[PDB]
């Protein structure tokens, strides 16, 4: 139980966190800013607009990436029930 | 002696499965529901029910040769709380000491100003008690922190994917519910709990 | 004294632990704020009035088999309470999805404390139907059903039936129905109210509902609930009057399909 | 007896209930409420009378054959409490074991570390009760999530149409509750409900 | 055979108590602590003594009667209990006479299915009893619940008056009972009650 | 026991609590009103803001208005305690 | 007659103490840990603890007036309960008669409708009691209510200070325990009631 | 003397435990489920448990000092009454004596207006109890305002970032949990808690 | 127990809670008067922002006013312990 | 139990909390400010935006700073279950 072990428990997840969330919400950031951008050059601004296009980006996204995201959990998920009777000792 | 009798009755089996196990089994299911929102399963039954259970199977090799060593000879009755004692604890002991941090035993051995400490009944009924019962503890928040993490991981998302969009006025530790609960179903885990509770309690 | 009568008495724990599951059974209309031995009375009461009479004899044989019948009767007795409960539950869901649009359902967040907001207005609705019984019987039209229960379903042997059960398993249904019958004009309204607290909105980004909407339909939500309550009166009987009809079907229906 | 006794008289009715059905039921319910808000419903009353009478219902023909192969060929004569125990247990053997999971019994056996096995139900009694408890719960939740669906639908819905206007500061929590129960009481599925677990229990 | 006998001890006086008085009285207090929170009195001590007490003011001229009529020559033993029961029970009679509806009497004399009476007496000690019961929770409630309102008005009171300024979280519960303190004492209200349940029990 | 006097209960206790609340969250409505409006024109929006003054105000009321409200339940709880023999019958 | 003896056996242990004091001690802790949140202190065990102390420490003078009194010749058993009960009511009676409202005297006696009063012991327990018991009520919630101010200053305070900034989520039911926990030990008051109960019991 | 006895049967062993520990144990576990949110442990079983435990470790040497002193004379049975309660009670004053503050004593028995004072003996039991027990719970409320403090400094920095990211949707004491259970395990201090009990305790 | 008195209580304990609470959010509003000024004239609105600031701000006011503070309920709490055998008469 | 001394408690606590939030927060300021000024200067204002590298940051902070924050707690918390017998006196 030495804080290092605690440490490297976190160093992990919080990995994992990153390649989950990681491409949704780039798509998002790439959408907004392209049609941001087109909120210039004949201004035309309103407020929410490019949300919508957002909404369609997302929802491509879990269609596209999918099942290997799973299969990520999936792995670490067992992996922890794995070293359980380890985790005491 | 019916006073000591009836009194004894009150108590009495709260402590005795106190003796055993079964404590870290229950808070650790107390503590599984704390993630995944309300009390869902229904504590008044099921967890007292699988949870007694285990500890069946569990004890059950030294619970038969309790069965052999205690009520077998009380056949007669032979002795009331004599060597049914000793030979009930003896297990009980040498079981108990195999869950007990030994580290425990400096702190209460210490404590207690003792003497001579050889053999484990060198080590008084009184002293294992209380080390015993805080070892469980240990190990029991110890797992109890190695479940949360992949729901809070979960949760950090969703919450960041609404942000993201837009979102900001959602309910979004209500909408996070169904997918905790297929992404505990899908892995089959459920299992693994009970293979981790069962072998990491012997171990 | 002996064990003599004793035995004599032993005979009526039969049609006993049937009341007696009458009344655990029918809580809300006789319930916990009662003390336990008082519920405990009731039975010892009723039966002496109804007992005698009642051709029933049987034994306690080894090991007692005759525990399966016991499996008979509480059905019964259970049948009724969780039946009744309707016309309380259906008004309790005609509360709560009321104030749910006012300051109740901030709760929505996961565990909190106990439940909270649900005195805030149902537990009215929760009284009144409970006052609207004793201008009539709140026990007695059940207590007479039992009665009837007592020849059409006699005792021991074979039991029973089922797919009656499904029927009033069925049951509600209605209940979200007789909920929403209530509190329809009120819902109605309050979307608009909570929409046009929206419209705003697009001339006035910065509303910030909390600085705004509630302190209004609270009230608006109070008003509502002071002239609609006229309705409820002409309504409940009809609530009461179906269950009456459907326990008189279903205690008439499954003994003769035995 | 007196004191083991009064024990049995305590935990019974526990047992009764886990042995047979009704431990899946209720979670669906608990399930239903905690979308559509508050208790919405007494929970400790109504839904424990509406999740009793389906268990009878389901589970009425097994009790009718134990009666007509038990009480009245046991009243008169032949067995006693022998084949009384064989042949009323068998059934419910047989029945619980449809459901099983095939894996969670090597699991219990695996740990219990039982030798050759031949009869199923020659697989002890106290063996089947975990695994049959787990498994219902994996099924539960399973159910649980198909529930769920339409409903997130709602609120993604609404929710939508108001980002769509600028509506980003009104909390859509509020406006989505009544159109849940009016699409959920005109569509009638209260009755999809309760016969989706009528049938799909066995099929 | 300590079943039979420890199991009667706790009947009789019950009814004994159930006779008269002391039920309309508890039901209303009870009623009273569902308000104002939690138990927030003292169950096993207090609320069972006003209870008592009050009974044992308003019986006292029936107590009288009997101890004229009763207690005094029953000093002679003089006969087994007979008059001394039933010319006990005229008074009893009478009184409990008073305040049972027709609606009762006339509906369990059918339950009975029993034939035209004349003597109120000469309904039987039976058929009283029944209908007495009812009836007098038929009056508890209709007081107890008409208690409530004012509390629970208050209540709305406070939590849109919270809710109104973002207070979303709190218990008000808890800020409640204070209040529902004031108006308990400073309207005196307590001398109000008792001064009810004084007079518009007897009238 | 008619539920038409069971109603005439509801009547009477609504208004009642009609009575009592009223002002004080009116007070609070026209407060969150005035500075949301301050909100627009130059309009520097935050969030709480107006919350703060909101509790001034609702003090303020029950120094003002105090007693006579408090006179209120003080007549008509006594009231049912008068009629309390006469609501058995 | 052992029908009378276990009948009084009954109830008698809870009529005692309420005969005289505690009543008001126990209502007022009740009222205590409502404040500061959950139950806090156990009153499964410690209350019945303090509350009997404090008591007996109080009605100790009066006890020993017994003790002489009734106890010493009764020693002898002089005479049974004659002018044991008589004159060792006797200060009960004006014991209870200094503490008690002359208001609710000539209430409950006005509905009695009493004849000339002089004597207090000419004023029977019957119209002592339950006005008494009234009087107590009365005080035990005056003081009830003189209790929580303070309290809900704080409370007030931080929910204010967190609704200041943003914060609206946050549970001050936790953070607003620790000061309510400070406040009573650092102006040291559990001293300040002990004596405050303790004086103005009397007066 | 069945009455007496059987009331004694009653309240007896609440005061028993009452007159040696384990309050302060207990308020103070009832102060650490504050912290962490849920019931957590299973306030019906273990903390019972512990709270036992730890006490009847610790009186020990007190308690056989009354076996040895007390009990192993008591084989005479000598006499029911006289140095059993008192000689017995000498430990229990001195250890009685030794925790309790000073001040107490000079509050009660100066309400008392007891004459010279010098021996502890000469300080009679019902002087001790309530001063002894004010100080207790002088000491665990202290201590439990000792334990809060970095939880609480847990729980401020999540809310504050949270709040900071534009989190005003999140429910944040959902998220902190699992941090406040490590930082509890990760430093062990759970034993330093019942060493501070333990060491703490006597002085 | 004259209302009148009961209405002396709250007079006191209210103004008592003024006393407490008063500097905090005052120096909160000032903040988020301020900052909000800056978000305008070169405008950069964002949405928190200014919250840091005021958690500055709040955590020097314990600092600074401190003990006094406390000074006023230690006198009042006092004082009710003081007069409770006069509150009942 | 002096209340200088449960001052004290206050005083080293409070700076506690200042040492392990400080950092985080600071870089999400930096962040939004930066962006945010980036959000002029070719203006292209939507709403969220800099949020998503806000969640860079701080997930890039847990990682830099870690274990020696840990430490600190890991001190006070002992020192805390170190002089509790000293606490009652």
């Amino acid at each position: 139980m030495t804080p290092e072990s605690v440490m490297m428990m976190g160093t992990e997840a919080m990995k994992v966190a990153l390649a989950l969330a990681a491409p949704l919400l780039l798509v998002a950031l790439i959408t907004g800013l392209i049609i941001s951008i087109l909120q210039a050059a004949t201004q035309i601004n309103e407020m929410t607009l490019s949300f919508i296009p957002k909404i369609v980006a997302v929802f491509i996204a879990i269609i596209v990436a999918g099942p290997w995201m799973l299969n990520l959990l999936l792995d670490y998920v067992r992996t922890l029930f794995s070293n359980l009777p380890y985790i005491i000792g | 002696q019916t006073l000591v009798f009836i009194t004894s009755l009150t108590f009495l089996p709260a402590i005795l499965l106190m003796m055993t196990s079964f404590t870290r089994i229950i808070i650790v299911f107390g503590l599984l529901r704390n993630a995944l929102g309300t009390p869902s399963a229904p504590p008044n039954q099921v967890l007292l029910g699988l949870a007694l259970f285990l500890t069946f199977f569990i004890m059950s090799p030294v619970i038969d040769k309790i069965y052999v060593d205690a009520y077998q000879p009380f056949s007669e009755q032979k002795i009331s709380m004599q060597e049914a004692l000793d030979k009930g604890a003896q297990p009980l002991r040498a079981f108990m000491l195999r869950q007990t941090r030994e580290a425990d035993l400096a702190l209460f051995a210490r404590l207690a100003n003792s003497g001579p400490l050889q053999g484990p009944e060198a080590v008084p009924m009184r002293i294992l008690l209380p080390a015993y019962v805080t070892s469980e503890l240990k190990t029991a928040f110890q797992i109890g922190f190695t479940i949360f993490i992949p729901f809070l991981i979960i949760d950090l998302v969703i919450a960041s994917v609404l942000m993201a969009l837009g979102m900001m006025m959602v309910p979004p530790a209500t909408i996070a519910l169904p997918f905790k609960l297929m992404l505990f179903v899908l892995v089959d885990g459920w299992q693994l709990l009970v293979g981790s509770l069962a072998q990491s309690f012997y171990s | 004294t002996s064990e003599q009568w004793l035995y004599w008495l032993h005979l009526y724990f039969w049609p006993l632990l049937r009341v007696l599951a009458l009344i655990s059974t029918a809580p809300i209309l006789s319930e916990r704020a009662i003390p336990k031995r008082v519920k405990l009375g009731l039975g010892i009461m009723i039966t002496l009035v109804i007992a005698p009479s009642l051709p029933a004899n049987d034994t306690p044989l080894f090991s007692i088999a005759a525990l399966w019948l016991a499996m008979q009767q509480i059905l019964i007795g259970i049948a009724l309470g969780f039946t009744m409960q309707f016309a309380f539950a259906a008004v309790r869901t005609a509360g709560e999805f009321i104030g749910l649009q006012m300051g109740l359902s901030f709760a929505t967040f996961v565990d909190p404390g106990s439940h909270l907001n649900m005195p805030v207005l149902a537990r009215i609705m929760d009284m009144l139907a409970m006052l609207l019984f004793l201008t009539f019987n709140g026990h007695l039209w059940l207590i007479s059903l039992l009665v009837d229960t007592f020849h059409t379903l006699p005792i021991g042997s074979n039991p029973v039936n089922s797919n009656a059960f499904m029927a009033l398993a069925r049951a509600g249904g209605l209940i979200f129905l007789n909920g929403l019958m209530l509190a329809l004009p009120v819902i109605t309204l309050l979307l608009t109210l909570n929409l046009a607290l929206g419209l705003l909105n697009r001339m006035a980004p910065q509303l910030s509902i909390f600085v705004i909407g509630f302190p209004l339909t609270l009230t608006v939500g109070i008003m509502l609930m002071a002239a609609l309550m006229p309705l409820i009166a002409p309504f409940c009987e009809h609530l009461f009057s179906e269950i009456f009809n459907l326990l008189a079907d279903i205690v008439s229906e499954m003994p003769i399909n035995n």
